[PDB]
């Protein structure tokens, strides 16, 4: 180990993936090995997720005195006057053109900012994700955020998560979504079909078409293009339902579920976060990096490395 | 209720169009009564804060904006009002620049660039100021600590040329704010004090306070002025607000009045009225009385009864002077010392370096302090704070702990290591280190050599008695070198020109060595 | 058949070259109209026409680069020329802010991409940084990477002779009002390529030496590697005008080169002027004083101290007898000259004293009579004292004038 | 609508004084126009000053009290301290001070204190009038009076302050105002017994 | 519990001191991060000292220019430069060294221009702290350092400084590349006139700095050599390695001192770790002296402690072993295997030097080959002409021939082709590269190679 100068002995590495653990920010630190058994989720929630393809948590997982700090980090990550430091360590951001737009997103941001690094290891969601994945180990894949603009905030059409995850051999994932602010059907709350995860025996629906200028209603009524008569009858049986979220509520989804999110009609912005987990027994498909500037794997190599740290391990 | 729920939901989701006056009204009605839950719904306050931040603030007076920020900060969300820009060409006037400065001062955010700009723009239009506006801008500038003396001098000249168009309190404020600016020429100060002297007939009790404060800040150079005011005070000593008499005592202490005839009568009046003082004025009344040497038993009992009231919850920076004052008084006040020690025990973790050093110093020779727990616990903290202590605090703490008999061996080793990179300017700065190292008498030889090399140049100064202490400390520490002993021997020979049996054994052995 | 994206920085091109030729013709015609000036309404319509043809051309160019991928296929020289024009058309304000910001964003994105590709050469970093910081455009990553890439001195050993002159002239003439946070970067640009200047020291033209020394001095930089240049100035001093010689005196003093012999040879050129100017007089006086401080009485050469001091006083008199010909811009110049005269014991003719004191009186009248704008009270103290030492007859009115001015307290203290 | 478009209102306020129409206007109209201009924090103060100067002595001689208090309040909230108009207000207030309602006295006291008016005798007579109707004062008037800037100077005589001190304790209920008045009592010329007794009930 | 911001500032300063110079407890760092992540200064009203201390301690613990506390402090230091006296100038200047934003640059330049106006009106402690803090950042204000140089020269004629002042001044002046002979002469004069008060713990760093500055003088160098003789039995491993490094920098073959230091160091072989081994071998390579018996012991000890090597240690040890001829098969296999896992930590120097040293040694592992070859694309923009040529020769000996790896290297070689083809030390080194690749690979580079030059 080389000699570190006297006034540099407390700093941190450029990429926060190296600190094998959670910083002492936000919540104190990880609980002891025995103290991990209080975050468990009631089985009824598990059956509800199995049936409807999504489920909400009974209690919020964050407090306002932490959500305000997270929103401060999110606002800082969007500066177009002084670009946020550690920008080059992100997977991809909408500000790569130095102009941005009415939508702001960043992926793999836990490698760039404090606090949000500590969010990954929050027990109250990691243990729930472990329970959803049949009581096994969990692994972070990549985290991203969304911030809509003011009353001209665009929407996101219907989508299936696995449509972006062809590189994974099995369908063994889960997604946790955090609402950083109060959300509503007039502000950008999500709407998802309560049975789209049990269609075509797990098949993947054809990709949807969209136009970058039409109104939100037209982008919402393009679902009929994909479905057939059989799926149409279930659509009549199971109409789409929108869920409203307050500050700090969490929603668990399934990778095969159709989902979309309305636009922004309020007077300001709105923020939300998406975290995607794996279980064990997960292998790549092709030879190459799953994400830009990540570790390369073999055609049938198990997925593991520094960029995909373990979070929670039962027993 | 039902409609209330809908209104609350519409407010939280942030669709309502709120103007700054509406948020001010809602903040007021939540601040004063809050019968319905406003400060206990965090999302409502978050939405209101967002509405306030995004809304234009240019339509409200500074005080209401400060109230909005204050009521926001209570519930647990930070908030700062938006700053203001300097007015443009046509909007310039003597009234708008004063508004800019006033908003700067009220909201507790200051800036030098805007101050420089407004003081550059004020000069060409200086003739449009009303005679009651200059006495406002003068006390506004001196509240921003703007060290610019020529502009304030011009304002003072214009004010004094307009003497008859101001009230007494305006002159009071002008004097007190003027005395706070360092670079003023003294002739202007003389003329302002003369103007104050001319207007004794109209003064009020608060309005004496500013003149007394100005005289205290100025010093004895204006002594005759304080001679006149105190004379005018002779007709009201029967009833004054205790703060006024406290200021009289403070000015007496800082002026060096050589006429006890009035000091005595003022102090007798203060004796009975001092019971109404707060902490700060009580402490500085104590200091003022002690410096002019008037503390006797009759007033000491009353002031001990007055200070025991606060003794349980003293502010740490007001403890050391009280111990110092009670040190230099022969009367019996052991209980006040006991309670002050007990209070200072609790505040050990939050005490700074200098405060702990002085507290330990003042307890150098107190016998009841030889067994109180502060002999050890304080020292423990002295172990940690040692990396921040300056030479003065280090010397004071070492002197106090050595006089109390603190038996930690490595403490003085670290003290010597710390002091070796500081250097010493005098014998007093070095004596506690040797005294502490003398509690055991052994230490690594290299530091002994360094101490000898430091002592050698200092031999030329201390007198015959102190050389005895230096020899006693050196010989016990196993010193061996010679160019130190001969240096002390030369100074000893400078006084005594012959070896005689009168000198003690250490002088005898030094004279033959 | 490996793909390579390198192109020379000084050859193939795209239509960006044609657009840049159009813009060059436009600015050349603007300077041609300026030449026609050196009527006004006759050229004004053509000036408006040039502005319009610049604005429409910029709009077309930015739309072309925005809509279709042309940046990635563009060569390096087109990027350099486009950056130059995007700045120069804004300093000589012709462009609207939004267009300029968008064009700068696009150019910086492409430059960062090229740096990632690594095809950037040593000369291109110098050109880009010197033509970015001067226009004062803040991009954090570009600035940080250019700062880091200027620390490898060995790469900058092969810069062309015209390149150093162009960069130095560009970085020099914009110094008078530079923003603070850009100063440090400037110095790095001047230090990464100093060694090439040091080795080229034998090839620069005569006025270019003075220009380079001034450009290095204004940035508070006097590196030892450039010390030979000043030496050359001491050798070829016979070609400069008295103004340039006076500037060279101060430059030499700032370079520690100032010795007795160089000043002794220097004073003659200042003497040869038909009419003196205050810069030359001040430079001569300060140089004479410093070289009087140079000679040492308590030293190994105590044999010729006074024979040298008398000579120095001799020139001092020779320049003093002609001091009545010069205008004095401000009181501090008068104070400096009088201080040197007094502390050096140089006789001056009474006519020059009369002119100096009359000018000082006329200048000091304004501040006192206008009751504000400045002269410090100390300055008035020494001026009154100087006249009192030299006599009241120099200005029998300024005596009571300064006395009254001090009585009214119209001159505030320096620390006030 | 709180519509801040001062560059438009400047034209109207310039026209009002260009045509010499500022003198014949009814007093109530002036007391409404100026109060409205003190609602959006007008900026071009010089034009308002030239508007104020235009009105002559005849108008101030017999104005009703209700528009007069509006005018002085608009002047105070606009942060204006015109010298030669304050003397007009002061001597005109001599004849109509009895007709002032308690709310009007409460408004006038702090409106004059906030503009640096230093004619002590008129403020003392206003304080005497306010103490006369002490039983007739409600909470809002107490807030406007005791919350004035530098009210300590207006607590001078014993008989001009005690008559309203009780009512203050009985009626007002906001603790912050109670502590404000308790702190302000300590900087007056009232005796120690009365100050101690008043603070014995006031603080809370 | 909750406390005012000034108490927080005091405890933060003590926490920084304890972490810096009294053992690196990780718990203290974590607790300080927790306390400082949730504290703001806007509400309160404090003087410049507490705000500057908060900014300094926050920046020390790894807070970039994005957090709330840093911005809150920086705006204040922007708006109140007059409240920044000479007392708080060095604290803020040190605090802004790591930050490289716009406001940080402007604050630093404000302090720099203020410093070279109070040059004459300073004292010992302020001069020392100011010069060290300015040395920390990397400023290039020559006039400021000259103004401080005259002040230190004058202040040294009355003899106030202690050993620590001399150490700090020498280190700070050396690190800034200020080659003023008279200043260091006065420093040395004040050092040599302080009898028995320069302990070895304060003597060695002064020698290190005096070696690092690079002034050419054999007289004071010989004085240093003779003065260091009497303490040869007193140092530990670190000071021995530092002395080797410093005397290698001096560049004078003081054979007597080298011999006695060797006989001292051979006793302290056990206490040597990887860092001292690398430092000693690098110093011996730089000076150019062969000492076999010591080399075998150092090689065996490094074999015993392979796991502890960093990127710098490997880049030094492998280069020294390749240069000196002493080869150990097992040690080299372990080093290559270890560097396989640490392939990401190499900087511009380490990757190229390790690859070249491995290539010349004919010890070509394949895991190391792929791990080091893949990394070349990331760093290729930073290298120089000669380093790129050496890396290309190492890659040609590595036999990779993969366009994904090779494409940026050739672009960079074309970028610096003037220096690339004007290096006599390696004129034969391009022959093997161009033999291995062939004309069918890079037509422009081949055309330039065939051309005269």
């Amino acid at each position: 180990k080389s000699y570190v100068l006297k006034f540099l002995r407390g700093q941190l590495p450029e990429d926060l993936k190296d600190v094998n653990g959670a910083l002492g920010c936000l919540y104190g630190t990880l609980p002891d090995v025995d103290e991990f058994g209080q975050f468990v989720i009631s089985p009824d929630v598990v059956n509800s997720f199995h049936q409807f393809g999504y489920v909400k948590m009974p209690i919020p997982v964050l407090d306002h005195q932490q959500i305000d700090k997270l929103a401060d980090e999110v606002n800082e990550l969007a500066n177009n006057v002084e670009h946020h430091p550690k920008t080059e360590r992100l997977y991809a951001t909408s500000l790569a053109d130095l102009t941005g737009g009415p939508l702001f997103f960043c992926q793999g941001q836990w490698r760039a900012a404090w606090g949000m690094h500590d969010l990954i290891y929050l027990p109250t969601i990691t243990v729930a994700a472990s329970q959803i994945l049949n009581n096994s180990l969990v692994r972070l894949w990549y985290d991203e955020v969304f911030m809509k603009a003011a009353r001209t905030g665009p929407c996101v059409p219907w989508q299936q998560n696995y449509a972006r995850w062809q590189h994974t051999k099995p369908v063994n994932h889960v997604t946790v979504m955090i609402a950083l602010d109060t959300m509503n059907k007039d502000r950008g709350a999500p709407c998802l079909v309560p049975g789209s995860h049990r269609w075509r025996e797990g098949g993947l629906l054809p990709p949807v078409s969209y136009d970058p200028t039409k109104d939100e209603a037209h982008q919402l009524n393009t679902i009929w293009e994909i479905i057939n008569e059989e799926e149409g009858e279930m659509l009549m049986d199971t109409p789409p339902v929108t869920v409203d979220l307050r500050r700090g509520e969490a929603l668990l989804i399934h990778p095969l579920t159709l989902f979309a999110t309305h636009g922004n009609r309020s007077l300001d912005a709105v923020r939300c976060c998406f975290i995607h987990y794996m279980g064990e027994k997960t292998y790549a498909v092709q030879n190459g990096p799953l994400l830009p500037h990540t570790t390369k794997f073999q055609a049938d190599a198990m997925i593991q490395g520094p960029f995909y740290p373990v979070v929670f391990d039962p027993a | 209720p039902s409609a209330l729920h809908l209104i609350f939901e519409r407010c939280k989701l942030n669709l309502v169009e709120f103007t700054a006056q509406d948020v001010y009204q809602i903040c007021t009605t939540a601040y004063n009564m809050d019968t319905l839950g406003m400060l206990q719904d965090p999302d409502f306050m978050r939405g209101l804060h967002d509405a306030f931040r995004r809304s234009d603030q240019t339509v409200i007076s500074p005080f209401q904006a400060n109230l909005i920020a204050d009521t926001f900060r209570k519930v647990g969300i930070n908030s700062m009002p938006k700053e203001v820009s300097v007015p443009e060409e046509d909007a310039i006037s003597p009234e708008s620049l004063i508004l800019v400065l006033r908003n700067m001062n009220i909201t507790k955010q200051r800036d030098e660039r805007k101050i420089n700009e407004v003081l550059k723009l004020m000069f060409p239009i200086l003739d449009e100021f009303s005679p009651t506006q200059l006495s406002l801008t003068v006390t506004e500038l001196a509240r921003l600590k703007s060290t610019n003396a020529d502009f304030v001098g011009k304002l003072a000249k214009r004010i004094m040329e307009y003497n008859d168009d101001l009230s007494a309190l305006d002159i009071s404020s002008a004097a007190v704010s003027l005395a706070y600016c360092p670079g003023i020429s003294h002739n202007i100060l003389y003329r302002m004090m003369q103007i104050v002297e001319e207007r004794m007939g109209e003064f009020q009790p608060e309005d004496y306070i500013n003149v007394l404060h100005a005289l205290n800040t100025l010093g004895p150079k204006f002594v005759n002025t304080f001679r006149k005011i105190v004379e005018c005070g002779l007709q009201h000593v029967e009833n004054m607000d205790a703060v006024t008499l406290t200021n009289y005592m403070v000015c007496f202490s800082t002026m060096d009045y050589k006429q006890r005839e009035h000091i005595d009568i003022y102090a007798d009046a203060l004796v009975e009225v001092a019971t109404d003082l707060s902490e700060k004025d009580l402490v500085m009344a104590f200091i003022a009385l002690q410096r002019l040497r008037l503390l006797s038993d009759t007033m000491f009992g009353t002031m001990a009864s007055c200070v025991i009231r606060y003794a349980a919850k003293m502010d740490p920076r007001n403890i050391a002077p009280i111990m110092d004052i009670c040190s230099t008084v022969p009367h019996a006040s052991d209980h006040l010392m006991k309670v002050l020690m007990d209070r200072a025990v609790e505040c050990t973790r939050i005490l700074t370096a200098n405060q702990l050093g002085d507290i330990l110093d003042i307890l150098g020779l107190y016998p009841p302090a030889r067994e109180h727990p502060l002999v050890q616990l304080f020292g423990k903290q002295a172990r940690l704070r040692l990396d921040l202590m300056g030479p003065d605090a280090l010397a004071n703490a070492t002197r106090g702990l050595a006089n109390l008999g603190y038996a930690d061996p490595e403490y003085y080793a670290q003290a010597a290591e710390t002091g070796f990179r500081y250097g010493f300017k005098d014998w007093t700065l070095l004596e506690p280190m040797l005294m502490g190292l003398s509690i055991t008498g052994q230490c690594p030889p290299t530091m002994v050599r360094v101490l000898g090399s430091h002592i050698a140049p200092m031999a030329r100064s201390m007198s015959l008695m102190e050389i005895e202490r230096a020899n006693r400390y050196l010989r016990r520490l196993g010193c061996e070198d010679d160019f130190v002993y001969k240096a002390m021997a030369s100074r000893v020979l400078q006084f005594v020109k012959e070896v005689t049996p009168e000198m003690p054994e250490d002088l005898q052995v030094l004279l033959q060595r | 058949p490996l793909p390579v994206s390198y192109s020379p920085g000084s050859v193939t091109s795209t239509a960006i070259t044609a657009h840049c030729d159009v813009l060059s013709e436009c600015v050349a015609k603007a300077d041609e109209l300026a030449v026609q000036l050196k009527t006004q309404e006759g050229m004004e319509e053509f000036v408006e026409e040039l502005k319009t043809s610049a604005t429409n051309e910029m709009t077309a160019l930015v739309k072309q680069m925005q809509t279709t991928p042309l940046l990635q296929r563009a060569g390096m020289h087109e990027l350099r020329r486009t950056l130059y024009y995007t700045t120069s058309l804004k300093e000589r304000d012709w462009l609207e802010e939004k267009q300029y910001t968008a064009a700068m964003r696009m150019l910086t994105v492409e430059v960062l991409r090229r740096d990632g590709d690594g095809v950037l050469s040593a000369d291109d970093v110098l050109y880009v940084t010197t033509h970015v910081v001067t226009a004062n455009f803040y991009n954090r990553h570009l600035w940080n990477r250019m700062e880091k890439s200027l620390l490898k001195f060995s790469n900058y050993e092969n810069i062309d002779m015209s390149s150093v002159k162009a960069f130095s002239t560009r970085l020099f003439k914009t110094r008078r009002g530079c923003a603070k946070e850009t100063l440090d970067i400037r110095r790095k640009v001047l230090l990464a390529m100093s060694r090439r200047v040091g080795v080229l020291a034998n090839d620069f033209d005569l006025p270019s030496l003075l220009g380079v020394l001034q450009c290095y001095t204004v940035h508070d930089l006097t590196p030892f590697h450039l010390e030979p240049l000043a030496i050359r100035a001491t050798n070829h001093v016979g070609d400069f005008t008295p103004h340039e010689c006076a500037t060279l005196a101060h430059v030499l003093r700032k370079w520690r080169t100032m010795r007795l012999e160089v000043c002794e040879r220097l004073v003659e050129r200042i003497c040869t002027s038909d009419q003196l100017t205050h810069h030359m007089a001040n430079a001569a006086m300060i140089a004479i004083r410093t070289c009087f401080n140079q000679v040492s009485d308590g030293g190994r050469n105590a044999m010729n101290a006074e024979p040298t001091r008398q000579k120095l006083r001799a020139m001092g008199e020779q320049i003093g007898c002609r001091l009545d010909e010069v205008e004095y811009p401000a009181l501090p110049v008068i104070l400096s000259i009088l201080d040197v005269v007094v502390t050096l014991k140089i006789y001056v003719p009474k006519k020059c004293l009369q002119v100096i004191f009359s000018q000082a009186n006329d200048m000091v009248a304004i501040v006192m009579e206008q009751k504000d704008d400045p002269i410090t009270a100390e300055e008035g103290r020494q001026l009154q004292a100087l006249l009192s030492h030299y006599g009241n007859d120099l200005a029998p009115e300024l005596s009571q004038r300064m006395k009254e001015a001090f009585r009214e307290g119209v001159l505030p203290d320096e620390a006030s | 609508k709180v519509f801040k478009q001062d560059r438009i209102l400047k034209q109207c306020l310039d026209y009002l004084v260009e045509s010499n129409a500022a003198v014949k206007l009814s007093a109530t109209s002036i007391g409404a126009m100026l109060n409205s201009l003190a609602a959006i924090r007008f900026t071009y103060h010089r034009s308002v000053k030239q508007f104020m100067i235009a009105i002559s002595t005849e108008q101030w001689s017999e104005m009703d009290a209700s528009p007069l208090v509006k005018i002085v309040s608009a002047m105070a909230k606009l942060s204006l301290r015109l010298p030669q108009v304050l003397v007009h207000v002061g001597d005109r207030l001599l004849d109509v001070y009895t007709f002032l309602s308690p709310l009007d006295t409460a408004l006038v006291i702090n409106s004059l204190q906030s503009i640096g008016y230093g004619n002590d005798e008129v403020l003392m007579m206003l304080m005497r009038h306010a103490a006369s109707s002490a039983r007739r004062w409600d909470e809002v008037s107490l807030t406007l009076l005791f919350g004035a800037s530098g009210v300590h100077r207006l607590l001078r005589n014993v008989e001009v302050a005690a008559p309203l001190l009780e009512q203050a304790a009985g009626k007002t209920s906001s603790p912050h105002l109670r502590q404000r008045i308790a702190a302000s009592l300590r900087r007056s010329a009232l005796p120690r017994a009365l100050v101690q007794s008043s603070t014995s009930l006031l603080t809370g | 519990s909750h406390l005012s911001a000034r108490n927080i500032a005091t405890e933060a300063l003590q926490m920084k001191k304890l972490h810096q110079e009294r053992g690196g407890n990780p718990m203290l760092a974590q607790q300080a991060r927790r306390v400082l992540f949730a504290t703001s200064i806007a509400g309160q009203n404090l003087d410049a000292r507490s705000v500057a201390l908060l900014l300094n301690t926050a920046v020390y613990f790894g807070m970039e220019s994005d957090a709330k506390l840093v911005r809150e402090c920086i705006d204040y230091c922007l708006k109140n430069d007059k409240l920044i006296t000479v007392d708080v100038l060095p604290i803020v200047v040190t605090a802004c060294a790591t930050l490289k934003s716009r406001d940080a640059r402007e604050v630093i330049e404000m302090q720099a221009q203020k410093a070279a106006r109070n040059a004459k009106f300073l004292d010992a402690k302020d001069v020392t702290n100011i010069i060290s803090a300015f040395s920390k950042t990397g400023i290039n204000h020559e006039k400021l350092f000259a103004f401080l140089s005259r002040r230190v020269q004058t202040l040294a004629r009355v003899g106030e400084f202690e050993a620590a002042h001399l150490v700090i001044l020498a280190n700070a002046f050396s690190r800034l590349r200020y080659r003023d002979k008279f200043l260091f002469g006065a420093i040395a004069r004040r050092a040599m006139s302080l009898r028995e008060r320069v302990t070895v713990n304060e003597l060695v760093p002064l020698i290190v700095a005096f070696s690092k500055i690079g002034l050419k003088d054999p007289k004071l160098s010989k004085r240093f050599a003779t003065k260091a003789m009497e303490y040869v039995d007193q140092m530990n491993a670190e000071q021995v390695a530092s002395m080797f490094m410093a005397f290698a920098y001096f560049g004078i073959r003081y054979d007597q001192l080298f011999g006695v230091l060797t006989n001292r160091a051979v006793e302290l072989i056990d206490e040597f770790n990887a860092q001292y081994i690398s430092t000693t071998l690098n110093a011996f390579q730089r000076i150019g002296i062969n000492n076999p018996e010591l080399f075998d012991n150092l090689a065996e000890r490094a074999l015993a402690v392979v796991q502890d090597h960093d990127a710098r240690d490997i880049s030094k040890t492998v280069t020294a072993l390749a240069h000196f001829g002493l080869k150990d098969e097992e040690l080299f296999k372990r080093l290559a295997s270890h560097a396989a896992s640490i392939a990401d930590q190499f900087d511009a120097m380490g990757l190229v030097n390790t690859a070249h040293a491995f290539a010349r040694t004919n010890f070509l592992q394949q895991d190391m080959a792929v791990a080091l070859s893949e990394r070349s694309v990331y760093v290729c923009r930073l290298l120089d002409a000669g380093e790129t040529r050496r890396l290309l020769w190492a890659l040609a000996k590595f036999q990779v021939r993969d366009p994904k790896i090779l494409t940026p290297v050739f672009n960079r070689c074309l970028a610096l082709h003037y220096d690339f083809f004007a290096d006599p030390t390696g004129s034969e080194e391009i022959e093997e590269i161009f033999d291995f690749y062939g004309p069918n690979f890079c037509p422009p580079l081949y055309q330039l190679y065939i051309s005269r030059g």
